């Protein structure tokens, strides 16, 4: 009497399980372009004169 | 300035008189931070004077006239112009550029040709930009030694840049354009 609903709610469980195995598999596997980088700056500190430009 | 000057009973109204003059100019003058405070103790007192040596072995001395004249740059009514001053045309320069831009020219508000030269004017025209300003916006002057002989040292930069080699009108395009050229070739 409750053969097919121990089957039905794992039909359930197994495709849930499978969706979210394929998009997790993936997210795990490779994940740098989800980071990040330190993108740094300049400040100049070596700027200790003038520069050779006509401009400067 | 001459006007004021005859105010004060130093009249000048001949060629010399007037080259005098503007050499007073560039050696007396200031902008004033606040005008009607300098002005109330310019006017005040000898305190705040200086002198000037007249090639004749007359001397002057200059009071709130100091820093009238410059003023006129800050209020151009003082010779019969339509016009809130230079800070005015300005604001309005910076403002009347997109949106994207403005941000960008209120932080290089520079200062070029003479007269920048009046002790004060690098910092009053700072101030006065600021009060005009919206917030948040930086606003700052730019006001190297090289005033007055800037828009020379850019001449000397552009006419040497390897950018500017092409921009120049040869005797060939000339004769055969004619002057009218300049139009096409130059601005
Ligand atoms: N210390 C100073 N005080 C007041 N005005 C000055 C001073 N130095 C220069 N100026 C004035 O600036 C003007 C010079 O204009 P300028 O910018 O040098 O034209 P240009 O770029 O073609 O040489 C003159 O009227 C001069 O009196």
């Amino acid at each position: 009497m409750q053969a097919l609903l121990g089957a039905r709610a794992k039909e359930s469980l197994d495709l849930r399980a499978h969706l979210k195995q394929v998009k997790k598999e993936d997210t795990e596997k490779e994940n740098r372009e989800v980071g990040d980088w330190r993108k740094n700056i300049d400040a100049l500190s070596g700027m200790e004169g003038r520069k050779k430009k006509f401009e400067s | 300035l001459m006007k004021i000057l005859t105010e004060r009973g130093y009249s000048f109204v001949t060629t010399a008189e007037r080259e005098i003059v503007r050499d007073i100019k560039e050696k007396l003058c200031y902008v004033a931070l606040d005008f009607e405070n300098e002005m109330a103790t310019a006017a005040s007192s000898s305190s705040l004077e200086k002198s000037y040596e007249l090639p004749d072995g007359q001397v002057i001395t200059i009071g709130n006239e100091r820093f009238r004249c410059p003023e006129t740059l800050f209020q151009p009514s003082f010779i019969g112009m339509e016009s809130a001053g230079i800070h005015e045309t300005t604001y309005n320069s910076i403002m009347k550029c997109d949106i994207d831009i403005r941000k960008d020219l209120y932080a290089n508000n520079v200062m070029s040709g003479g007269t920048t030269m009046y002790p004060g004017i690098a910092d009053r025209m700072q101030k006065e930009i600021t009060a005009l300003a919206p917030s948040t916006m930086k606003i700052k002057i730019i006001a190297p030694p090289e005033r007055k002989y800037s828009v020379w040292i850019g001449g000397s930069i552009l006419a040497s840049l390897s950018t500017f080699q092409q921009m120049w009108i040869t005797k060939q395009e000339y004769d055969e354009a004619g002057p009218s050229i300049v139009h096409r070739k130059c601005f």
